[PDB]
């Protein structure tokens, strides 16, 4: 995406929203150039707060 | 009021860009035959049996590599080439070639296998060296010629390693014809950018 | 008066589509094989052609005659500096979509308005269905109509440089090309594919059915890969050349993924900013009527 | 030496035919190739 | 665009036409410049091309 | 150095140039030597490439590495930021009739 940065990288069920409403109503303009991808993927937890004490 | 007209204003601007133009004309004429390549001194260690003038086994210092090698690689803008320090895989020196497009690596420390050794000697790979003290402790070999007594030792081109298309002309017909001039200093090429101006 | 047998017009030694290198003159397939190519990981997927419109330009009222073929070629693989050429007398073509017009079009690429004396031409019945189809390239620059200078792209590199094991899944890693050379290159089989009677083909691609559409598109596989790939590096970011030992390669920047601007500059051909719409227009449309 | 030389001699020998070491013109000095529309100076088809 | 490459400052039509130059220059009939001259005796004439 | 690289390297800018060589037309000719063995310095070479020339782009990388000492030195009252300018005027003018 470095090398690339020039089309918007949605996340499956992200871009189904788009679909969902592109559908609804015809005729409303939307960024053409789009990348799908479902691996992102999962891994550890880790925490933090910023409060005081 | 009174409106000026167009022609007399557009007529100074052509006139003072004409003017530059044949200027400094003959001047990069010759800076295009020359800046073909030059210079780079480096040294081919003969492997083997002594069955060879020119192995491939070449170095150079990191001292030659900073002011003929360093600046042109930043003109075209690429990754730098990678380091061999040691046990190094022999795809690695290909894989970093590929993405530079031209054969060049940086120094050696934990001397490198008999498997990336080989490779270095047919793709003229060339291996800049920090250290000049001694060289073939940073090797393992099979033991023929490498005992540092000797290497044919001559210069190199930036117009063979670093072609481009444009900047560097490289046209070996050309290379043919620069290869007969009574080897030119900075005055002998500033009086022949001088003769061709009358 | 030539005919066609079903056989087409490509499958005759009238005019065929051979390139020049090697020292003797070669067929495209012979050539392709020199192009060897890796991967870089930026994934060029297939996207969707969208239909071109139906509505045909009008060739505005015109006397004498213009060399419609010329434009075509003379866009698309011109390697001589192209000016703007958005405007022109591009869309001669739809007088001919009419059923029954007496305008010819001639073998060597000519229009005429009249058939003269001693000029061998297509034949009217077949070059009708031609019309209907590529004279809709007449409105290439009007705004509203012209196609989009990106996503066809993608198309084109999955043609010529993807292994089928690739585009029966739709998508495909971005290449980087290189073959071997000689000197000019690039541009030599630019001033070389231009000189080849690009309508010959064109007009079997409207017309031939199933029968011998099917055993065309085998044959004719590869001088489309042929008229795609010169003009795909009028498009790559960078042409730099490898080097061996003697040996030199020309390694191509990115092939199918559209730039803006040529990497030859002087090493290989170049476009305008008005033939990239052009390209563009004829890419899309060509598309359809081949996939 | 001698690689500028199109052809030579150019008499009639006394009773034989050829002049001994007589050179003729060479067969594409004679030769005139239509222009392409972007190419510009090629030959003909030879077959 | 223009600060990209330098073409070596020459014009574009210009630089095109040092390319059918290059052709000129390296023809096997113009190089009439020869290199190497034995010395022999043997007086024997005929006055031949070469 | 310990923690003083930055001056451990402008203190390598008066290295010796050149190569040492054993004269033997001393020697061969028995010339009297108060050394055991007769030997000298260049002290810079010659010309090797076409148009390299290695002593001049010493000097020039010399020039480039000593213009940053000057092109950092954090100057205070104005004055010296006028000279501080108008030294490369100087010190790049200098590196050009070097060559």
């Amino acid at each position: 995406m470095y090398n690339d940065s020039r089309t918007l990288y949605m996340t499956q069920r992200h871009q189904e929203l788009l679909l969902a409403q592109i559908t609804a109503d015809p005729n409303i303009l939307l960024y053409p150039y789009t990348y799908i991808f479902t691996t992102i993927p999962t891994s550890m937890n880790y925490i933090s707060n910023t409060g005081q004490g | 009021i009174v409106y000026p007209d167009p022609s007399t204003t557009l007529s100074q601007s052509l006139s003072v860009a004409q003017v530059l133009s044949k200027l400094t004309l003959p001047d990069a004429f010759i800076n295009m035959i020359l800046s073909g390549g030059d210079s780079v001194v480096m040294r081919t260690y003969q492997t083997e049996a002594d069955d060879d003038l020119d192995e491939g086994i070449r170095m150079t210092t990191y001292d030659q590599y900073l002011s003929h090698i360093r600046e042109r690689l930043h003109i075209t803008n690429v990754p730098d080439p990678i380091y061999i320090t040691g046990a190094s895989t022999p795809d690695q020196i290909a894989a970093s070639v590929q993405a530079t497009h031209v054969a060049v690596v940086l120094y050696q420390s934990g001397v490198i296998n008999g498997s990336a050794s080989t490779y270095l000697r047919e793709n003229e790979v060339l291996v800049v060296m920090p250290d000049y003290y001694d060289v073939v402790s940073r090797f393992a070999n099979a033991n023929l010629q490498m005992n540092n007594n000797r290497y044919h030792e001559s210069v190199l081109e930036i117009a063979d390693i670093f072609d481009q298309a444009d900047f560097i002309q490289t046209s070996d017909a050309v290379r043919q014809l620069r290869a007969l001039m009574p080897t030119l200093s900075t005055s002998q090429i500033r009086h022949a950018i001088e003769r061709i101006a009358q | 008066m030539l005919q066609q047998p079903t056989g087409g017009y490509t499958t005759l030694e009238q005019f065929a589509f051979t390139i020049r290198n090697d020292g003797t003159n070669a067929t495209p397939t012979q050539f392709l094989q020199l192009l060897s190519y890796e991967a870089t990981e930026n994934e060029l997927v297939k996207k969707t052609i969208p239909t071109p419109e139906t509505h045909l330009p009008s060739a505005r009222n015109v006397p004498g005659n213009v060399y419609i073929e010329d434009a075509i070629t003379q866009a698309l693989f011109g390697i001589s500096a192209q000016n703007v050429n958005a405007h022109g007398y591009f869309s001669r073509l739809s007088a001919l979509a009419l059923p029954n017009t007496s305008a010819r079009l001639g073998l060597d690429g000519v229009i005429y308005n009249s058939e003269t004396i001693n000029i061998p031409f297509y034949d009217p019945a077949a070059v009708a269905n031609f019309a209907a189809t590529y004279a809709k390239l007449g409105n290439a620059s009007t705004p509203r109509y012209r196609a989009d200078m990106i996503d066809i792209y993608a198309h084109v590199g999955l043609e010529l440089a993807g292994t089928d094991a690739e585009r029966a899944a739709g998508v495909m890693p971005v290449k980087r090309a290189k073959f071997d050379s000689w000197e000019g290159s690039l541009i030599s089989l630019s001033r070389d594919v231009v000189n080849w009677k690009i309508l010959a083909f064109l007009i079997d691609l409207c017309s031939l059915e199933g029968e011998a559409l099917r055993a065309f598109k085998t044959r004719n596989r590869d001088v489309f890969r042929m008229m795609l790939f010169i003009m795909s590096t009028a498009v790559a970011a960078n042409v730099v050349n490898r080097k061996v030992t003697k040996r030199v390669d020309r390694v191509l920047e990115y092939i199918g993924v559209n730039s803006m601007r040529t990497a030859g500059r002087t090493a290989t051909i170049t476009y305008d900013l008005s033939r990239h719409e052009f390209a563009a227009k004829f890419l899309q449309l060509t598309f359809t009527r081949w996939n | 030496i001698s690689v500028a030389r199109s052809m030579r001699a150019i008499v009639n020998h006394n009773e034989v035919d050829r002049p001994r070491g007589a050179v003729a013109p060479s067969s594409y000095e004679m030769d005139t190739g239509t222009l392409s529309r972007n190419g510009d100076l090629l030959y003909s088809p030879v077959a | 665009e223009a600060f990209r490459w330098s073409r070596y400052f020459l014009d574009e039509l210009r630089l095109r036409r040092l390319s059918v130059g290059l052709r000129l220059i390296t023809n096997p009939r113009i190089a009439r410049r020869f290199d190497g001259v034995r010395i022999m005796y043997l007086t024997d004439d005929d006055p031949d091309p070469d | 150095l310990a923690g003083a690289n930055t001056i451990i390297a402008i203190m390598r800018l008066f290295t010796p140039q050149g190569f040492l060589r054993t004269d033997d037309l001393a020697i061969a000719a028995n010339f009297p030597r108060a050394s055991r063995n007769p030997q000298t310095y260049i002290p810079y070479t010659n010309q090797r490439g076409t148009v390299t020339n290695e002593f001049a782009s010493r000097f020039r990388t010399i020039v480039a590495t000593l213009a940053n000492v000057v092109n950092e030195r954090a100057v205070q009252d104005d004055m010296q930021k006028a000279t501080r300018s108008c030294t490369k005027q100087w010190l790049r003018h200098l590196e050009t009739q070097f060559d």
